[PDB]
């Protein structure tokens, strides 16, 4: 009969179901209240293993299917990204998505090495640019923190010839040539000597520091229940 | 909707304005009157001799019903070849208005649950009629019987179950299992809004749940429709034809739309009034909208210069300021029913409790 | 053997008669209609054409009315129309529990009956060692199971609570493991870069996908990924009837098609079995336009012709009289697992009934 | 909530390798896919010849071992994914 005041921990300890059990009066009144707590706990606790496995490091670019490129009203942080002022990626970007080019437009940026300054130092979050090229800096980069998000999954994935004047008898002799390059590991040759590049049970490795939170509360409570 | 109901009211807003503003700058005397329908008009075949007409403003422009249509006319390659336009007084783009706002009891069918109520009456019933033919009594035994489904902690005894206790383990056991299954395939049921633009492949082909229409007869339908290869979303639009914009207003917020095409600085002023529809950051088809006008007149170069008077200056700008400046387990929205279900029991139980109060 | 022939007359009707004979009403030109002989639509062989493609570039033909795919190397050689209908590309697929107490638990069963009278009789034992515990422990373990607030009496011996302990703990975790099982037994293809289009070493059971040759599809494909080609050259099949016969009879588990071509032929299968990967999502899309020689006069007639098809709904009318709308698109709640859980309940108060007469 | 989080990590737990010869995901790697070979060998010669391995060949010399033995102890100890060898040799190892 101890529940005048303290009606508040024999409230809520009948969530875990593990608590001590309390003689209820004759005459049917705390029963009908202790049940319907009971199976608020219930579905409350079936709520929590719900929300447990919809939460189910990681990146945070995706690619092309990202659900913050479209619009980050989604997510807390903003971001931004932009690619060289009136260049050739604009217009690749406005044959695929004219709304891309809609959301660089406002963000757009000066230089490429000014943009890797940016980055480094927190004046961008982002930028398009082609894989090899990054993939090449990555492997001399400082600090050794740059590993390429994607290299062609959703993306163009596109290759470079030689353009001449529409009418050049010289083309198919360069064309010879350049079968005559790809035939023999020549130009692989070049792309080696040119280009190159260096450098379960542990999914709780966020909970034990809301485990260390939860130990700071209760030791916080304590304190104050020992001070008092 | 009504045979027959016409009265004068009171007509304001910005095209009044503007109609006033032309009134002091150029003198004329006007009469001020609403087109029957709430369609912008569209080239429609008539029923005989294979002639395409107009209705609304254009079918009473070119009939003699009407002498000038102030309203936001969007200029195409029908219109502007039949009658002469003016300087266009309005920039203004296109946007989608979309919604950025878990079956537990009254979304879920009842079947089952009146069927674990009636199983656990049956049970208890059963219950005493074995403690009447052993091999408060009615009180405790459903004490016992409401404490097993309990699961919770209870300051109960145990019941002389010699012959019973087979049939207390076995629905102990059978509530647990129910309510196991129960846990474990919501949470397998409950485990993409966003339009973001037309160039969308997830809306090439919709279904039941992306749901996107527009004005029926309207000069924006009329631009879809010259889009050739939009053809699905023209027979997504076409099924869902609504009459004026305020039921699309309706509809969208009462959770029976999920994106709507309508212009960008009306939406931002709506979202300003309502923090329930607020769009994305895209703009598209920059149309410009004046005022259709009549055949050769100096009239119609007065109205255009009166135009370019309003032009000049910074009314548009004014207007701009007094109308477009002016500015005023979630548990938030998905558990609001929820908790409404939850108060409800707690008020029924309350009630039970003081009734079981006074009666005895 | 020889290129000899004859001139068969044959009947012609469907979606693109139709528009040739609302051509012929409105631009009012006499047809001129006969097939192909050459081939399908089209793939350039050492610079030579064939099917319409062959037809229209050389001088052959004036117009294709007939339907024809729109790619690159064809918006190069001829000039298209506008894209009256959206039929992209999409992947034709083959398409082709009692309780959770007797099929689920059936070896760990007895094994776990053994283990409850195990500790059963340690009960006893401990209970006659040193007040309900000398036969009547069944009750007081299967409730200790559960954990549903069923108090029985009050534990002074260390020992027993110490199992009770323990028995709770495996209880606990035969619960978590019973929720991850229900949690486990709760498309195939969703997207151009899947593993199983790249590799069939996926899963285990082999399978094969192929398209169409003398298309535009294999240039589409040849365009993005060569090595889907090459793949596809290893899969090769005969034709579109020789892979609905594939299909039907099981020899071929996935091809390559139009998107609206395959909608129909779902629509007009017999138990709607054929389905598609969802409705043509995250493909191409792409459209069919009529193609006509560089420098025809003829083009913008047949330009406004179509606009004045498409802008009254006249071409909504013939898409939907030619299509087909009996088989629809993708065709908590349980019936069968509680049935037979009633099943054993009726078991469980026959038993209780034998218990309770004797 | 310790052991809920417990009954949620088993719901998420209910493969060694993809195993794709051309797999995207597989193609090109991140920080988790781990694969090398002999530096300076052979089938490197074989994979420099082609032009779909570039990126593993930017991958792999970021790893590049002397020996087979340093990969067999690399793949003993569960640090590689993926290792380009002889098949006897394999079929006599297992
Ligand atoms: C691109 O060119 C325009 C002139 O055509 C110039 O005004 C602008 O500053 C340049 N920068 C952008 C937007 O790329
Ligand atoms: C404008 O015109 C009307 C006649 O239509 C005339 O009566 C009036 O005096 C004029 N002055 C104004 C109000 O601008
Ligand atoms: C034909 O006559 C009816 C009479 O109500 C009219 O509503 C309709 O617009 C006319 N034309 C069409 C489009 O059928
Ligand atoms: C208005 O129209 C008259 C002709 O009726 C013309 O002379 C004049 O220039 C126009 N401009 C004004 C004053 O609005
Ligand atoms: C394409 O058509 C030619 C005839 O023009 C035929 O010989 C060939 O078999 C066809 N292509 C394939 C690979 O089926």
């Amino acid at each position: 009969s101890f529940t005048i005041g303290k009606a508040i921990w024999l409230l809520w300890g009948l969530v875990f179901n593990n608590s001590v059990p309390v003689q209820n009066p004759k005459g049917t009144t705390s029963k009908i209240m202790v049940s319907v707590w009971a199976f608020f706990a219930v579905i409350f606790l079936a709520s929590y293993t719900a929300n447990l496995a919809a939460f189910m490091f990681v990146d945070q670019v995706t690619g092309l299917s990202d659900k913050k490129f479209q619009r980050p009203h989604d997510y807390s942080p903003p971001f931004r990204f932009g690619t060289v002022p009136n260049g050739s990626t604009e217009r690749n970007i406005r044959n695929n998505y004219p709304y891309m080019h809609q959301y660089m437009t406002r963000f757009n940026q000066r230089g490429v090495e000014d943009a890797l300054v940016s980055l480094k130092t927190g004046k961008l979050d982002a930028f398009i640019y082609d894989a090899a090229v990054l993939n090449y800096k990555a492997g001399r980069d400082e600090g050794c923190k740059l590993v390429t998000i994607g290299s062609g999954y959703i993306f163009a994935t596109t290759g470079y010839g030689i353009a001449l004047q529409k009418g050049s008898p010289w083309k198919r002799q360069i064309d010879l040539a350049l079968l005559q390059f790809v035939g023999d590991g020549e130009m692989e040759e070049l792309e080696t000597l040119w280009l190159t590049g260096i450098c379960s049970s542990q999914l709780d490795i966020d909970n034990m520091a809301g485990v260390f939170y939860m130990l700071a509360a209760a030791m916080a409570l304590s304190l104050i229940t020992f001070i008092w | 909707g009504s045979p027959r109901h016409t009265v004068p009211q009171c007509c304001y807003g910005f095209c009044i304005d503007l109609l006033i503003k032309l009134a002091r700058t150029m003198n004329f005397t006007y009469e001020v009157h609403l087109v029957a329908d709430g369609k912008f008009g569209t080239q429609e075949r008539v029923n005989n001799s294979n002639k395409k007409e107009w209705n609304g403003m254009m079918g009473e422009l070119l009939s003699g019903q009407a002498d000038m249509i102030v309203a936001p006319l969007t200029i195409n390659n029908e219109r502007a070849q039949y009658i002469e336009f003016s300087k266009p007084f309005k920039y203004q783009g296109l946007t989608i208005l979309v919604k950025k706002e878990d079956s537990f009891m009254q979304p879920f069918q009842s079947t089952l649950w009146l069927l674990v109520g009636l199983s656990v009456h049956v049970v208890a019933v059963m219950l005493y009629l074995l403690d009447r033919f052993s091999p408060l009594t009615l009180s405790s035994a459903m004490w016992f019987s409401w404490g097993v489904l309990l699961n919770s902690g209870i300051g109960e005894g145990a019941p002389r179950s010699f012959s019973a206790r087979i049939l207390g383990m076995v629905w102990a056991g059978f509530a647990m299992i129910i309510v196991a299954s129960y846990t474990a395939n919501l949470a397998a049921f409950l485990v993409e809004e966003r339009i973001t633009g037309i160039n969308d492949p997830r809306l090439r082909n919709p279904s039941d749940k992306f749901i996107y229409a527009t004005v029926k007869q309207s000069s924006v339908d009329i631009y879809f429709r010259r889009q050739v290869e939009l053809s699905t979303m023209y027979r997504h639009m076409e099924k869902h034809n609504y009459e004026s914009a305020a039921e699309a207003i309706q509809a969208v917020r009462d959770n029976k739309l999920h994106a709507f095409i309508w212009d960008s600085a009306v939406l931002e002023f709506e979202a300003s009034q309502k923090c329930d529809l607020v769009t994305t950051g895209e703009l598209f088809f920059r149309s410009g909208f004046g005022i259709g006008m009549r055949k050769d007149s100096p009239w119609k170069q007065n109205v255009s210069l009166s135009i370019l008077k309003s032009h000049e200056n910074g009314f548009m700008e004014d207007l701009d300021k007094t109308w477009v400046r002016y500015q005023e387990t979630l548990t938030f929205e998905n558990m609001a029913g929820v908790f409404m279900l939850v108060a409800g029991g707690i008020v029924a139980g309350i009630f039970l409790i003081f009734i079981e109060i006074a009666y005895k | 053997s020889t290129n000899e022939g004859m001139n068969v007359k044959k009947c012609c009707k469907g979606f693109c008669i139709d528009i040739l004979k609302k051509l012929s009403r409105t631009v009012k030109f006499t047809y001129d209609l006969y097939l192909v002989t050459n081939g399908k639509h089209g793939k350039k062989v050492n610079n030579v054409w064939n099917g319409m493609i062959g037809e229209v570039v050389y001088q052959r033909a004036v117009m294709a009315v007939g339907s024809l795919t729109i790619n690159e190397e064809r918006s190069e050689v001829v000039d298209f129309s506008v894209p009256f209908v959206e039929t992209g590309i999409s992947v034709m697929v083959s398409r082709s529990p009692s309780a959770f107490l007797e099929p689920f638990s059936a070896s760990v069963w007895v094994m776990m009956f053994v283990m409850l009278l195990i500790v059963s009789a340690i009960a006893v034992f401990v209970f006659e060692y040193f007040s309900f515990t000398i036969g009547k422990a069944i009750w007081l373990l299967w409730g200790l199971v559960f954990n549903n607030s069923v108090p029985v009496q009050n534990p002074k011996g260390t020992t027993s609570k110490i199992m009770v302990s323990v028995w709770a703990f495996f209880a606990v975790i035969f619960l978590a493991s019973y929720t991850a099982n229900l949690a486990a037994f709760m498309d195939q293809v969703t997207g151009l870069s899947d593993k199983k289009f790249q590799r069939p070493h996926d899963y285990s059971p082999p399978f094969r996908f192929g398209t169409v040759p003398n298309g535009s599809t294999e240039r589409n494909i040849r365009n993005n990924y060569p090595y889907m080609h090459q793949y596809m050259t290893r899969f090769n099949q005969r034709g579109v009837e020789d892979a609905l016969v594939s299909l039907k009879t099981g020899k071929l588990d996935a091809f390559i098609y139009d998107a609206a071509v395959l909608n129909y032929k779902a629509g007009r299968d017999e138990g709607c079995k054929l389905v598609t990967i969802g409705s043509g999502y995250i493909f191409a899309t792409t459209g069919y336009g009529i193609a006509l020689q560089k420098g025809s006069p003829w083009k913008r007639q047949i330009d406004l012709a179509l606009l004045q098809f498409v802008g009254d709904g006249e071409m909504e009318e013939l898409e939907t009289l030619w299509l087909t709308g009996i088989c629809h698109n993708e065709k908590q709640l349980d019936i069968d697992n509680m049935a037979g859980v009633f099943y054993m309940l009726a078991a469980a108060m026959a038993l209780s009934l034998i218990t309770f007469i004797w």
